[PDB]
This record gives C-alpha cells, structure tokens and sequence, in this order.
C-alpha cells in the first residue's frame, strides 16, 4: 500500500504479516512476528565462553 | 449499496481479537528507536535463565524469609539420610512459585519441555562430600530410602572445585503437554518428585564449620514451550490502587 | 588531522555496539538426539560453577541416555504480542447523577494503566516498552443496563486545555482527536501511536524530574518521569442539561507491535499505589506457598 | 587460565588470582552515541583516560547478619576525580562500567554473595507499614552516594519484588571457595542517549549475602568487601557552570 | 450489556460479579449486549492430547 | 447478501478520521485557481520568520504595552552589570508568546530543534559597546555574574556597522523531542535560561542620548519540526460570539 | 465508508451455516496428531459393517 | 533592517557534533493541520421558547462564530478547500430519541 | 478511476494520494500532501541574496 | 581514597607470590637530577 510509516515497530529486525485499511501504519493489526530468540543475552553473557564438556572453572 | 448481510458476532467486542481500528493522530511519527541493550523477543529466552528455587519454603516470619533461599548439609552420623524433598512440578504451588519460570508458566495453561536445578555448595573450600539427587517419575511415591530413591533417574554430585552440579528433569509424559498439576484429578499432569540423599557424608577438618548451605537455581531447557495463555491465579491488589 | 601515534591508535569514538550473541529462528521446541552411555575422564558435562553468572550448559543427551525425538512443539505463543496484544481494563470512570466524584457530567481521567493489579503486572515484567495500542470504551449504566445517551470523548495532550464543566470551550475540540458515540452502539475503539518524547515508556524511572534540593516536601516526586505522560482522557455527556442516567465507562487497553527491554524480578508483593512500588512493610509475604518442613510434601 | 585475570583502564591495573570469568551485560560491550541515535548537536567532551579508570570508593564489612547493600549508578561517582568534575559541569552524559566487586576470606571459612547490576532500580517505602500511608524514599536513600545504603528487606529488594529472581540480570556470585571477586561489564542502559548523571542512576548495583557468613573463632573475623569500578566510553555535553544537584 | 470470559484450568474462577478476575487482562472475554446478534467464536482445538 | 460482521468503533464519528463521504453537488466544478502570491504548504516555513520577542513583558496598562517591544541599554558605571534574562522555552508562558514561533508551538505537544534570537540595537551612530548573551543549558541556575554565564554557550557582540547579532540557542537535550514545559515535574523539558551581560560598557560622546533600545527577533532553525497536533491553551472567547 | 446495503437474514442465527468466527486465541497451536488406529471418513464405511 | 530572517546556523556559532536528523515534517502540513473537525455551528429547535420555537431553523453558514475554529483559519488570508460536515444531533441532555 | 475533476487541489504543484467511492473527486479523503517547503518566500525575499560569512550591509 | 586516584596497582594474593609495579617516567624535564631537600625537589619523582 502507500501509507506512513506510523507504526512502532518500523526498524525492527523482525519483519510482521498485517493487515490496515489507513494511511497510518500504527492502526494496522498485531499480524505475526519472527520467531528468532537470543536466550544466551540473559543466560549466558560470559566474555570467554566455555563449552558443555570442560570443567567451567579452569 | 452494495448488497451484505450482518453475521452473529456482528457488534461483539471479543479482547483478542486481532483487528485494525482507525488511527487518531493522522500523519503521526513517532520519536525514532534508538538501541537499547536487553532487548527480548520471546518470553522462552527467559524460562531458560535460572533463577532462585526456595526448596526450603517454610520459615514464614518476615525476619527469616532470606532462609529460603538456602538449604543446609552438615556432617551425618550414619547413612542414607535424606536431606530434602520436593515436586519438580513447574506451575504447582510450592518451591517453583519463586523462580522466573514458575511465575511465566502461571501465564500459560499448558508447557512441555525437560527442567533442569543446578545445585551450588557454598560451604568451606575445606569441606568435601557426595550427594545423590534423584528424580522420580509418576506413580513414584515418596522414596523411603535412598536405594528406592536410587532406581530413577539420578546424579551423583561430588563436592570439589566445580562448585555446582545439575540435575536434568527430562520429559517423561505420557501426554505432549501438561496443564498445571493440582491436587485432585489433575494430579494427572504431575512431574514426580526430586529428593538429596547423602551417598557417603558431608566432611570436614577441624577448624571448619559443622554446617553448610547450598542454592538451588531452576530453570528450562532448550525443548521446553508453553502453550494456551491465560490469566495467573493471583491478582495483586486488594482493594483499589490509589 | 592528527600525527601523535596515540590518537592514530585510538578507540574513542567508537558507535558500534560490538555483540557477543545473535537470534537464531526457533519455531519449534528443540529436538532430542539419541545418545549412548558415557564412561569418560576428563569430560564432565554435569559439573558446573554458577558463581560464573551464567546458566547450566548441561542437556538430556549427556545426562541419561534419551531416544531420538522430533518437536514439533510451536513457539509462536509466547512473543511478546502473543503475550500482550490482549485488551484488559486499565481504567474505571464514573458520571453519577448524585455524588461527590464526578457530579455535574463530565470527567478527566489522568491516562495512567498502573490502576489495575493485572495489567500492571505483566508489563513491570520488562523496564522499557515500545508499542502502539488499541483502546476500547465500554459505557453503561452502574447496572450495565443500555440507554439512550451521547458521549463525547476527548483526547487532552499535555498542554491542551482541561474542560472543567460539560459546557467547557475546550469541548469545541477543533484540533484534539474526540469520538462522539452512543451508548446504544458498540464499544467505540481507536488506534493510538507511541506517543513518548523517550525512544520507549519506562515503568521504572530511577531518578527526579528536575534539578535542585530534594527535600522531603517533593519527594512526592521521586520516579516521575514526564516521558510516560501522556495527557489526559477526558468524557462528558453531550449537552447543556443535566443527563438523567448515571453512568460508567470502562477502558480497555490492548498492545500491538511491542518491543521490550530489560527483564526484571516479577512483583511479588500486592501493590498500594499507581506508579510507585511501595508495599506493605508489615505484611511482607513469601513469594509463593509454604509446608512445615523441607523432607515432608 | 579463567581463575587469573587482568584489568587495565587508565593509570590503573587490577589482578585476580581466583576469578569466576568476567560478565559482559546483556552480552553487549559499552560504545560511544552513534550520529543517529544522537540528538544533541554540541561536539561532546570524551575526556578518555582521566575518567575511564578505577576508583575504589568504599568498603563494607561482611558480617554473619548482614542484609545487603546497594550502590546507584553514576551517584558513586558524581563527587569523585575528574569524572565528577565533567559530571557537574556538563548536562548531558552517559558511559558504560566495569565493575569489580572485592571479598577474599579463607579456605576455611564460607558463604556466598549475589553481586548484580538492575537497571532502573525504583526503591519503594514499606508505607507506613499497615500499607496506608503513601510515603516515598528520601534523598539519602534513592541516591547514597559513594557510601551505598543497607537493604532493609532483601527478600523484596525494598521494592516489592523477589530478590530470588534477581539473577534474570547481569551477575556473578562470590562463594567463598571458588572465587574472591565479581567482575561485571555494563553497557550504558537509557531510553535516551544521553542524560542526567545527577538526576537520574540508570542502575543500582546489589551486594547480597545469600548464603551468610561462616568460621569458626579463631580464623579471622574481618571480612571486607571493596567496591572497584571505572567508567568506560564516557561522554559528556551540554556545557555550563559546575552543577551538585 | 454481558461480559462472557473464558477461564482455562488454573486462572482465577470468579467468586462475585465484581471479582477482580474480569480484568481479563489475559482470557479472552466478549463484551455483547442482549440486542446484539448472538456473540459467536471460533475455538482451537485444545486438548494436551 | 455477502456476508459481513460489524466490530467496535461501528457508528463512531472520530474528528481525525480521513473518510470518504457522499458529495452533495454531483458534477459540480469549482471556480479555477488562478495565481495568489504567498502560498504556505507547511506551518514550518513559518516557525523559521523572526517575529518582535518580548523580552520586557512586564508593563501591563494599555497605554505602555508599546514598551514590552523593546529593552535598553545605557552609559553603566562599572563592570559586567545584568541587562536583562528570560527563559529559552517557546512553548512557556512568558517572552516567547508574543512570537509566531511560541504561538504555532501552542497548536503541538512536542517540539525538537534549535533556536536563534537575533538582537538589534537601535541606538544612535555615535554609541558604541559590547555585551555578552549567553545560554545556560539545562541544570544551570540564573547565573549570579557574567563569570558564571560566560561558561555556557555565549556570544560576545560588538556594537557596529551591522546592526544586529544572533544567538543561536542548540538543541542541547536528553530526549529527542521536548514537551511544553512548565513549573512542576514538566520543567524536566526546561531549555534553559537565556541572559545578557555588558561585556564592556555602552559608550557614547557628548551630544549622544544616554539611553538606547534593543530590539529582539526570534525563530526557528532549519531541524526544528513539531508533533502531536492539539489545542492551543488559549480559546479567545468568553461568551458566545455574536 | 464503502457503500452497502443490508438484506434479509442480516443478524440471524442459522444452525447449518458454514461461516467464519472470530478465534479467542491468537497464535495458538494445537497439539500434534499422532497416528491412531481405526479413523472413519465416511457414515457409509459404517453402514456396511 | 533589510527584512530577512538570520541565516546564521548552529554549525558557524559553536563546535557541532554529526547529527542525522529523522524527525518528520509531516504533521506541519496543512491538513494535517485542519484537517480535523471542530464545531463551527449550533442550531436549537426547543419546544417552548423565543428562538427557533415552530420546529424549524435557517442558519446563514458562517464558522466564525466559534473561536478554536476561527483563531486557526485567520492565520492564513486566503484559503481554498473541501470540506466535510457532520451534524450530531440529540436533546439538551444529549439523550437520543425517535424523531 | 473515471470520476470528475472536482477536488480544490486539482492542479496542485504537489499531488496527493486518496480514496473515493463517487465520481466526484471533492469527496475523497485527505491523503498525503507531498512535503516540500519554501521558507525563503518569508524568511529571506530580498532581492539581492547575502551569504551567511560576509557583512549583510557592505 | 585519594592514593587510589593516581597510578594504581589492585594485588591479589595467591598462587604466584609476587605483584610488579611500574613507577612510569612521568617528568616535565628529559632527565631528572638527584632530588633532595630545598629546590632540587623540583625533581622528586613521587610517592609510594
Ligand atoms: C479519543 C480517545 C483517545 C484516548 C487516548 C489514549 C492515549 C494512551 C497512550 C498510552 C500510554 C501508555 C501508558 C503510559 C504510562 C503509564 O500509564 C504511567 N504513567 C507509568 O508511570
Ligand atoms: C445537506 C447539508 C449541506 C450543508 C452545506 C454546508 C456548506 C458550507 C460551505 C463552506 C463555507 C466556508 C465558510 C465561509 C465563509 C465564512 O464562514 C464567513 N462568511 C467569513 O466572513
Ligand atoms: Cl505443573
Ligand atoms: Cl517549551
Ligand atoms: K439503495
Ligand atoms: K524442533
Ligand atoms: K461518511
Ligand atoms: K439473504
Ligand atoms: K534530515
Ligand atoms: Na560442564
């Protein structure tokens, strides 16, 4: 379509599948969001990582 | 006009329902996104963060709620003895109601997936000892002593320079998914249970303390998802917010 | 230009944030590889030492001997619009026809959405959020009885005059968005942009709002962050006479393209007042239930 | 070989002998403000190694009682070298952390403490205690400056949430038989680019004794724990007179 | 004007016309009037079978 | 009839929405434009016009209010005497109203940008001087001498051929867009204080006035935007309008 | 708006109607389907037993 | 003196750090301006009374009459536009009746 | 479409972005405007331009 | 409190006994003369 880029989402490295019948982007729905996930940011933040079969304190 | 006609659920304001509603600040930009650390994207990257397990959720004065965080091993005289016991139950009351899983599973109706505790020692670098953390898998009842205890699925942790062990709780079900289990006839979905034995003893020289306390952290593993949101059992207000 | 060796070899000024983990796609719960007995020195996949700050590596497949299994499980339930993209109440405003609140007509509601435990709850799980949202209005009677009325509603940016009376000036709402709607009809519902000067609303600001002394007379405002104000929702019954129905409206919030940052521990204990974490000290509670002892279900 | 380590920032250099690894916040190392995320046009003052070095600002003793105590991020810092100096002079500023939290004892004696870093850390009042009264923290207390403050109840963070889930922020622990210090690397958190040093602390840094204090008489009972941190990336803008509050 | 919620096993049954539970800040709930068409929705298949 | 479900928002009238309604005059055609110099097409083009700032908003009786246009300057006996101050916030009660710029600002709750105030002196020929304008950013106080202004973003003018001078007053903020502020917690997107010192001294010879005026022109830069369109916080009528 | 006009059967409820409704719950995916023995297609498979 | 506005700009007074500036400038449009309703005109038909009291009323179209309204549009001399018009009617008590 | 040419922007230096259901063109919807500004025809009408480094009266 | 702000060195003991610390060159002059009481303090080198 040919809207403004209103929503809040818009520079998202996850892309979404919605749908709008307005010239502004942030009336449009939910739709669907990527399913990536980055679960070592919270539980694993360690700077030198060390793998399952070392011993962890060496 | 062009010819429709009205259907049932015409007027209906269902809550999650996925609709487009007309925008009230027409050509509205919002401020721009600048980069912020921590971003999330699904609430699974947090079940897999080991929190706090209270396996000692007893003392209940306000003075003494920082003991259930910990649990102790001292010096026994003998053999066997069981030291603690509870259900590995994720969405149950009990020890996993203070853990980040625990609470996120409230907001799901159904999860399947393997657990996992990880136990830290934090007595004296002099200390040594061997401990046997079994998990029981349904129809189990309570091991009475350790060589029941010692025929499902265990560790052997022995106390040494790596601090901590862990305890894999791997999906053993009969069902794709589990509701939260509660007493009564939904004690279907139960997990089972995870007791510590003493496999030899906690034992320490002279000039060491007789005592020691271990943490327990809980949390998912990579295989573990949730399903059918819905509300938590508690709401956290009494009367109303002022 | 610049011919020192230092200045050459310099890191100052350095944008990129430099990351030490990525996303991966995962639709699916992980699957399970079988695995055989291990009898091994050296390799200790169990052992581990949490005083690192991380979470235990340690998987099925080296801990027990596990079969092959292929998940299919969805993870698509637990994104955060999944999560949150569900309308829930988070403001109550009452026109009596008799009373002490909101008496001659007409109401301003200051926008907050900490009013209401449930809500509150599942947003204070991350420090800061970035959304886009659908509003909804439910009005009846205190009965929930339907009758004949026109309302107006008026959205009042800060700034913007707050009508004090039904037949303020302001309600000639020239350039502030207003819906007019019947009681008789369906809810009425809007999309509102995210509106902060700030890149995201923040539900915890640990900070004042201005510079000076902060004694104890303002400190009514600690943790006031103007960036989460939005202005004012304000409703009245359309006309120069009284209405001759008391009534109520309801507010329904529901999020749409939400982003979020920071986790924190979830509230545990009940909560007192709006925007602000103050809780009973002489009842503090034990997250969760209790038992008499720690060797006895 | 993740026991031994180093830190060198400025005219300063830290050693470790019994290290746990070192935690880079939210897996993120600290940056300086790109040109787009940027609004504030002055040229900013990036000071470099006069500000981006170790400052040792307190020491509290472990006793088998202790509560906890917290520190608020940049308050530690607002009055102290050159740091403090551009901190007041300037109205904007941000800058990202390393912090290295000091406990050695003996192997005999034992316990354990929860070293993390909670942003916007909000700290609540216990309300008058039935929970009716709507009182608030006094300066003192959101903003301790270099002394820190003492938790009065840990179990919710005096601000009503669990101190067990804590750990779903970056953080280290400091068991006595493993290791001596926490090292913690924090990049700079706002949902601005720049902001206030002094009216607002992007964090608050948490020293918690989880598993208390223990040894028998005889074995030393003085059980101290310094706080070590520096700056890192520092910039500042927004140039007038020397400011305090 | 009638609130509809469904409730899955383990969230909060309500107790009272104004239970705090029809917040239903997560449940799905239809807000319909009597003079409305009937209120019809689509369900999933939901068994942990 | 094709089959249709009316949902929430049926039968609502939003101001802002941008609908289609049916036209009451088919076929009609509008008179043709022709040629009308000045057209604007965006409220921008005119935020960047200096318009009178008045700095001297004190006298109120009808007779003086030609006053409030201008402020002077005279012969002082000393050093770095205070001229005159004034906050730099458009969108504040106070010397920014009398601008195009402050009144515009009233029609949008946020504002980004930086600003320039253009000083001319309407002095005689003969008088000569230099003064010292300065903007203190956010956290300054009033400052209490031209030593402490001086610290702060500053201009140093010569009085001369060229009449006037400008103050650029940059965007120097935390947040990307400002609110109005105002006293209370919205002085959080205060802009700062805006005071004029004698740099030197107004110097003038024998048969010269001792008393000169300046006279204040204030706007917008080229990155200044608004948004949030609302209601200016004046409504010009008290009664009906007849 | 786009220009329509309501027609007869407009808001009833027909039992035998195949139409669409709304979904309660977003995103949600049901539990596998594992083979199970025995699975009738057709009334008429039964007639001839 | 000469009429125009300064053309002195940030970068010549003081030292400017790179700024990449993606604040839009689309809401200083005109529409976006005006093109929101206000109320222009009010129209009473009461049953007993001095004005309008036989069931009808003729209102010469003129939107000065209100001052939000009025204030936006005399910034600008000349004007030339569409418009759309909508009429919420109801009682003085803004109940809704079959009429 | 083939509707009438009705709308007062018709023959706008900038064009717009509509929708309508009628043949006249006045009864469509706002749109977007194109964003191009003028600042000069106010702020700086001289006849002889200045530059901003030199002297505006030399 | 205020040794901490000039050139610093954190010792850990431990496995290896010993800790090294630099006295960088850090002069106005090329070379210094023997500092001693009076005016050759010019070129004292600081304290330890
Ligand atoms: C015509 C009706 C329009 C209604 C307009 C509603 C605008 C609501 C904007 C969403 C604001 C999100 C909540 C923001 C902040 C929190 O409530 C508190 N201030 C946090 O302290
Ligand atoms: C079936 C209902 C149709 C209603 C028709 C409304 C036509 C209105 C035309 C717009 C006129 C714009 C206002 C023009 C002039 C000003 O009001 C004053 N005369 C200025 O002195
Ligand atoms: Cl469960
Ligand atoms: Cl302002
Ligand atoms: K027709
Ligand atoms: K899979
Ligand atoms: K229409
Ligand atoms: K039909
Ligand atoms: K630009
Ligand atoms: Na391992």
């Amino acid at each position: 379509s040919h809207e403004n880029s209103n929503s809040a989402t818009e520079g998202s490295t996850i892309n979404y599948t919605t749908i709008n019948y307005y010239k502004d982007s942030y009336a449009a729905t939910a739709g669907k969001q990527s399913l990536k996930q980055d679960p070592d940011k919270f539980a694993n933040p360690v700077k030198d990582i060390f793998t399952e079969m070392a011993a962890p304190l060496k | 006009g062009f010819p429709t006609e009205l259907k049932p659920g015409t007027n209906q304001f269902l809550t999650t329902d996925d609709g487009v509603s007309a925008p009230i600040l027409p050509n509205f930009h919002p401020t721009p996104c600048i980069h912020i650390p921590g971003e999330v994207r699904n609430l699974l990257e947090l079940c897999q963060v080991e929190t706090i397990l209270e396996v000692n959720n007893v003392p209940t004065n306000a003075t003494s709620l920082m003991e259930r965080l910990r649990f102790p091993v001292s010096a026994q005289a003998g053999k066997g003895e069981l030291c603690a016991v509870f259900r590995a139950d994720p969405g149950r009351n009990g020890p996993w109601q203070s853990t980040l899983l625990g609470q996120l599973c409230g907001y799901y109706t159904q999860w399947s997936g393997s657990l996992e505790v990880t136990f830290m020692f934090t007595g004296s670098f002099m200390a040594t000892g061997k401990m046997l953390i079994a998990y029981t898998p349904p129809g189990g009842p309570l091991p009475k002593d350790r060589a029941t205890a010692m025929l499902g699925t265990h560790v052997i942790w022995d106390f040494g320079l790596q601090s901590s062990v862990t305890l894999v709780i791997p999906w053993i079900s009969n069902t794709h998914y589990r509701a939260h289990a509660r007493d009564g006839v939904f004690d279907y979905y139960t997990t089972g249970l995870v007791s510590i034995w003493y496999q030899t003893n906690y034992v320490v020289p002279i000039g060491a303390p007789n005592t020691a306390y271990i943490i327990a952290l809980a949390a998912a593993q990579k295989n573990f998802t949730m399903k059918l949101c819905k509300d938590a059992s508690d709401i956290l207000q009494t009367g109303t917010i002022q | 230009g610049d011919r020192v060796a230092d200045v050459i070899e310099s890191s100052i000024g350095d944008s990129v944030s430099r990351a030490l983990t990525h996303a991966l796609p995962a639709p699916t719960g992980q699957n399970t590889q079988v695995s055989s007995h291990r009898l091994d020195t050296g390799k200790v996949p169990a052992l581990q030492a949490a005083e690192i700050g991380a979470s235990s590596n340690a998987s099925d497949e080296s801990m027990i001997e596990t079969r092959c299994v292929l998940n299919s499980h969805s993870t698509a339930e637990t994104t955060l619009d999944s999560f949150f993209s569900r309308a829930g109440l988070v403001g109550e405003i009452d026109l009596p026809l008799k009373g002490t609140t909101n008496p001659n007509g007409y109401a301003n509601w200051d926008i907050d959405i900490t009013g209401y435990a449930q809500m509150r709850r599942k947003v204070e799980l991350f420090t800061y959020m970035r959304f886009d949202a659908e509003f909804t209005f439910v009005a009846c009677t205190p009965t929930g009885e339907v009758v004949p009325q026109l309302l107006q509603y008026m959205f009042v940016p800060p700034g913007a005059p707050k009508p004090d009376s039904r037949e303020s000036l302001a309600w000639q709402t020239a350039t502030n968005p207003s819906v007019f709607v019947k009681l008789s009809d369906p809810p009425a519902q809007v999309s509102v942009p995210f509106m902060s000067p700030a890149s995201a609303y923040q539900w915890f600001y640990d900070g004042y709002p201005t510079f000076g002394e902060h004694k104890q007379e303002k400190d009514l405002e600690y943790g006031a962050m103007p960036n989460n104000m939005m202005g004012t929702f304000s409703v009245r019954t359309v006309g120069t006479s009284k209405s001759k129905y008391p009534l109520v409206v309801r507010i329904y919030m529901r999020m749409k393209h939400v982003r979020a940052w920071i986790p924190r521990p979830m509230r545990n204990q009940n909560y007192l007042f709006k925007a602000n974490p103050n809780y009973a000290g002489n009842s503090i509670k034990p997250t969760g239930a209790s038992r008499t002892a720690i060797t006895t279900l | 070989s993740d026991r031994v380590a180093q830190l060198t920032i400025g005219n300063s250099t830290i050693t470790t002998q019994e290290a746990a690894n070192i935690i880079v916040g939210y897996g993120e190392w600290p940056s300086y403000c790109s040109d787009s995320d940027a609004t504030a046009v002055d040229k900013p003052t990036r000071p470099d190694v006069s500000v981006n070095r170790f400052y040792t600002l307190d020491t509290k003793l472990w006793e088998k009682s202790s509560k906890g105590w917290y520190w608020k991020f940049p308050d530690v810092l607002t009055e102290t070298g050159v740091f403090g100096q551009n901190a007041q002079f300037h109205y904007l500023y941000r800058s990202g952390f390393c912090i290295h939290v000091q406990c050695n004892a003996s192997k005999f004696h034992q316990g354990a403490l929860l070293v993390a870093v909670l942003p916007e850390y909000v700290i609540g009042t216990v309300a008058g205690g039935t929970g009716t009264e709507d009182t608030h923290p006094p300066y003192k207390q959101t903003q301790p400056g270099a002394d820190g403050f003492e938790l009065q109840h840990p179990y919710v963070l005096d601000a009503g949430i669990p101190i067990s889930q804590l750990t779903v922020c970056p953080h280290q622990w400091i068991n006595l038989r493993t290791n001596n210090c926490a090292t913690i690397i924090v990049p700079y958190i706002n949902a601005l680019p720049f902001d206030s040093a002094l009216n607002h602390c992007n964090f608050g840094l948490l020293v918690v004794p989880i598993s208390p204090l223990d040894y028998d008489q005889g074995a030393t009972p003085v059980i101290p724990i310094t706080i070590t941190l520096a700056p890192m990336c520092s910039e500042f803008a927004g140039l007038r007179q020397a400011v305090t509050q």
